[PDB]
């Protein structure tokens, strides 16, 4: 799951946490209106992109920064003029940019403390927990490492809820005071019901802290998604930008495969997680670069491996693949009329490692070898993963 | 406390099973299959569907009523996500003494408010979910794991995968060592049985000589596995660890497949889990196809 940084915001302010009051505009008269609209002493203009470091970014109409403050209208549908329909290139984006079809208008607000504020689930307290800096506007995972002493947690009990004592308690180790802690507290209880509504595996803000007129507010903020709760978060899995992904990741997740693209020439599709990653390992271990992380299930379909292979052709780097397949009650041997079949529709002619571990293996090898197919057939993963790495240069 | 249904993990051939989504498309199949490997399959669940017949067996609406007429001590569950976790509930309401969860895709919030009743009590205990199951081969199976490449054996194995336990299966089974017991916990954060339950098991048991314990990144229960090692695993009848750890060169962020293998804040880390387990005295195998011929250098070392 990708949001944009209005979409977040929209899903936060919607459920009574306090951002910035913002507008999403798709044209530059439109960004113009908006910026009228807001009653704001200052405004801030953002475009919409999912890669960071916007604000020393250019554009391909060459303005440069993707981050502007005003005071006039005016001046942001003109800046938004300069945005909207072109790349922008930041430090964290291909040197070519990424489209900007959105910006956002918003007012701008001055920032007296930050403070770092995170609910996510415990896997060794197993409930949800609040995590709490009073130090904000950094790396969290730094804080730690120079100043422990500073990392609060509150072990929250799911059926219980959050209490009043423990929002209180957390605005306070925060630094938030009188009735900004107050006010923190209660915003704190918001992100916490937004946190279970949505399905959330960690909703961070940072900075969250206040503005000189003492007001409690979520500066910015990052959303992690459960995948698992789909089902019943549709509206949200909808609004998905799968604009900033790799290619060839977004095709796999059409055939429900986990693709993840890596840096290496050795492609491999394997049945499990696990042994996926072990693949991976033992690849790098005996000389190799994975080209990536595929897997199909343990239930591991014909369909399956012939979009798998379907996948591995778009990756121009791949120059072998292994295939290591064990478990799933449909044999080797309809495994490999798969693969010899996949072989010869989508003209590929790298060539292949292939284990295979279960039943029908002998017709499976037999199928395999008169295919007359650049298919070798190892004995087990290390034997492949030598074998691979043997293949490629 | 919740310790107290470890001993449930130990299915036999006196093990009686129901299965819940008893009439479901893979419910069906794997019930088949039980019923070929010899499992005591005695029913099975599906709400709105009791009072029929399937595979030659009784159907019921509810899981207590499927306990009292056939007298079963574990149930598989094969219910689709939205409904899993009321599933296992209604499992651990009955107080079936184990409950094994093959569903994939149970949200984490729902795994986290089903972790709040299984503590708070100790008739029942749960394997999963996303987990492909345990079996005591040629006695009992509950779940997806081959049971061909099995073997009555020496050597117990627990894991948070599925297929790098039919590796490490086949591989005690090449060298004749042969399995005495294997669980799969699954590759969930969220799930009612961890390494050291396991591993507590594999102690106390004198068909158990050896140890196979299979990790990966994310979570901290490796971590905690070479902490009850070390407590509990050191002297004078202590049993050999051969272990691997899977995702040493996973990127960080990423789910890798499993909802629980991601690396996050610098936790979770492969390396930090094979140096916790070495530390605890286990042979942690650099190589996933060595499990076998590694254990196996442990074991003659035994004298
Ligand atoms: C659980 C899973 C196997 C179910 O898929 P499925 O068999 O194709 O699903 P179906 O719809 O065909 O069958 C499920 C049945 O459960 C029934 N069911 C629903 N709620 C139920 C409940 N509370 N109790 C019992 N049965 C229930 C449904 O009615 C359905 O039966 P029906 O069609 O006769 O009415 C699937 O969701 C899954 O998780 N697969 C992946 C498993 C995996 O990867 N495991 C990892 C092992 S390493």
């Amino acid at each position: 799951m990708n949001l944009q940084e209005y979409q977040s915001k929209k899903l936060m302010s919607d459920n009574g946490v306090k951002v910035q009051r913002f507008f999403v505009a798709d044209t530059a008269n439109e960004a113009l209106e908006a910026a009228k609209r807001l009653n704001a002493k200052e405004i801030v203009l953002k475009a919409q992109i999912l890669a960071g470091g916007r604000g020393k970014g250019v554009f391909s109409s060459g303005l440069k920064g993707g981050v502007h403050l005003t005071k006039d209208p005016e001046v942001v549908g003109q800046l938004a003029k300069q945005m909207i329909g072109y790349n922008l290139a930041t430090k964290q984006t291909p040197k070519e940019g990424v489209k900007v079809n959105k910006v956002m208008v918003a007012e701008a607000l001055d920032i007296s403390r930050e403070t770092y504020l995170a609910i996510l689930m415990d896997r060794s307290c197993n409930g949800p927990v609040l995590v709490g800096s009073p130090q904000g506007g950094v790396d969290i995972e730094e804080v730690a490492a120079s100043n422990p002493e500073l990392i609060f947690k509150e072990q929250i009990d799911i059926i219980e809820g959050i209490k009043d004592s423990q929002a209180q308690r957390m605005a306070e180790n925060l630094g938030f005071l009188g009735p900004l802690q107050n006010q923190a507290a209660d915003q704190i209880k918001k992100l916490y019901n937004l946190f279970l509504k949505i399905d959330a595996t960690q909703v961070e803000v940072n900075p969250f802290g206040e503005t000189p007129e003492g007001q409690v507010v979520c500066f910015d903020a990052k959303i992690n998604f459960d995948d698992n709760a789909e089902f019943r978060q549709k509206d949200i899995f909808a609004m998905d930008d799968k604009s900033e992904n790799e290619p060839i990741e977004n095709e796999a997740a059409k055939y429900d495969l986990k693709y993840i693209g890596l840096d290496g020439n050795i492609a491999c599709f394997v049945n499990g997680a696990g042994l996926a990653m072990a693949t991976c390992d033992i690849i790098f271990l005996n000389g190799g670069k994975p080209a990536n992380f595929l897997d199909l299930g343990g239930g591991v379909k014909e369909s399956q491996v012939y979009q798998a292979f379907k996948l591995l052709t778009a990756d121009p780097k791949v120059e072998a693949i292994l295939v290591n397949i064990f478990g799933g009650i449909v044999n080797c041997a309809i495994i490999a009329n798969g693969i010899t079949k996949a072989c010869r529709e989508l003209e590929l002619k790298v060539p292949l490692v292939v284990r295979l571990e279960g039943t029908n293996v002998h017709e499976a090898q037999n199928i395999l070898t008169n295919s007359g197919l650049p298919i070798t057939s190892a004995v087990d993963l290390e034997d492949a993963a030598k074998k691979a790495v043997a293949s490629v240069t | 406390s919740y310790t107290a249904s470890r001993k449930h993990l130990y299915v036999d051939k006196n093990t009686k099973v129901i299965c819940q989504g008893f009439t479901g498309k893979q419910g069906t199949f794997h019930s088949q299959q039980a019923l070929e490997y010899g499992t005591n399959l005695v029913g099975g669940t599906t709400p709105g569907k009791g009072g029929k017949t399937h595979l030659g067996l009784p159907v019921f609406n509810t899981v207590k009523e499927a306990k009292e007429q056939t007298g079963a001590t574990a149930s598989v569950i094969y219910v689709p996500p939205p409904f899993a976790a009321a599933a296992i509930n209604e499992a651990i309401d009955a107080e079936v003494p184990l409950v094994v969860c093959i569903t994939e895709g149970i949200p984490q919030q729902d795994m986290v408010r089903v972790k709040h009743r299984l503590l708070r009590q100790g008739k029942t205990r749960l394997i999963g979910p996303n987990c492909p199951g345990v079996i005591n081969p040629g006695e009992c199976k509950i779940g997806i794991m081959p049971g061909h490449i099995h073997k009555k054996g020496r050597i117990g194995i627990v894991s948070r995968s599925g297929t790098l336990t039919y590796e490490a299966v086949h591989q005690t089974t090449q060298v004749g060592l042969g399995q005495s017991l294997c669980v799969g916990i699954g590759g969930d954060p969220f799930n009612g049985t961890d390494f050291t339950d396991c591993l507590e098991i594999f102690l106390n048991d004198p068909a158990t000589e050896g140890i196979i314990l299979i990790g990966e990144i994310g979570g901290n229960a490796e971590e905690n596995a070479a902490e009850f090692l070390k407590q509990h695993n050191s002297g004078p009848k202590s049993k050999p660890v051969v272990s691997f750890i899977a995702g040493l060169t996973a990127p960080p962020g990423r789910r890798m497949g499993h909802a629980g293998a991601i690396i996050a804040g610098g936790k979770g880390g492969a390396k930090e889990k094979i140096t916790a387990l070495q530390s605890a005295g286990v042979v942690v195998s650099m190589s996933p196809a060595q499990l076998g011929t590694t254990i196996y250098k442990e074991f003659e070392k035994r004298k």
